[PDB]
């Protein structure tokens, strides 16, 4: 890919499971007689990650739009390999086991997922405000998770209650059918433009859609599709 | 309960059916009474 980057061509780079590169390095180091570090990993983990990752850079001659994948052993985000990857990225997306087990196929945790270009000067003031609100909600929800689990929705205040069902609706609404998911799911795929996503979430946060039950936000497109489904079910 | 049944049966005339028992026509103002626990933690009872 560096040949195409060096001559100016825009390159999309998809490296899958950098963690397997780390694991291969670990096995090679174990066979090489190097002293193990942390959980059996190679002592030269950081340097190997630097040597691979620092080559994945958009330079003044060309741009590389990298998109990697990282596999966390078990479900440990404190593992040395993902911990080393985290500091070599611009946009971090965290997939959680619990979200997937809740049938939310994207399974992305908004609280643990950040990005560098989530700045109003780059992505847009409305986009930034919407994202910040969608995180402050679900942050209130993560704070009240234990309260809800042991006592229930009733003990919360009225505004806290409203934020809680808004958070649950948002969590359901982040789910989206994928065109590559037709092989095991019959739901047709949807492509929601970023403008439509921002508008839908702004409308949802305003108060629109409060009357709609949470089950109607599951695996839908923009807010218009949710409203159409609600009208269809009356 | 039976004293009401025994008494209100005797008093049937609309002219004498005044004061509290008067079934007013063209209702305009309605007052309601709500009783709620003084303390929370009751569950959905207060919300209900």
């Amino acid at each position: 890919a560096e040949y195409f980057r060096d001559e100016g061509r825009d390159i999309l780079l998809f490296i899958d499971n950098i963690f397997r590169f780390v694991q291969a390095g670990s096995e090679v180091s174990s066979l090489l007689g190097r002293m193990p570090s942390q959980v059996g990993y190679q002592p030269t983990l950081g340097t190997e990650m630097g040597e691979l990752q620092e080559r994945i850079t958009s330079t003044k001659r060309g741009s590389i739009t990298s998109m990697q994948a990282v596999y966390v052993p078990a479900d440990d985000y404190t593992d040395p390999a993902p911990a080393t990857v985290f500091s070599h990225l611009d946009a971090t997306i965290s997939l959680e086991r619990s979200i997937a087990e809740r049938a939310i196929f994207p399974a992305v945790d908004p609280l643990a997922s950040t990005s560098r270009i989530l700045d109003p000067n780059i992505v847009g003031e409305e986009h930034y405000r919407v994202a910040q609100e969608v995180k402050r909600v679900l942050q209130r929800y993560k704070d009240l998770k234990d309260i809800i689990a042991i006592l229930g929705m009733e003990e919360l205040s009225d505004e806290d209650k409203l934020t809680v069902q808004r958070a649950r609706k948002i969590e359901l609404f982040f789910s989206q059918p994928f065109t590559v998911a037709q092989q095991f799911t019959g739901r047709p795929g949807k492509y929601v433009p970023v403008k439509k996503t921002v508008e839908s979430f702004a409308r949802l946060l305003n108060g629109e859609g409060d009357h709609i039950p949470e089950s109607f936000f599951y695996m839908q497109g923009d807010f218009d599709d949710v409203l159409a489904a609600y009208e269809a079910s009356q | 309960r039976e004293v009401m049944a025994n008494l209100t049966a005797r008093v049937v005339g609309a002219a004498r059916r005044g004061t509290l028992l008067e079934k007013r026509e063209t209702v305009k103002s309605v007052a309601l009474l709500v009783v709620t626990p003084d303390r929370g933690l009751c569950g959905s009872l207060v919300a209900n």
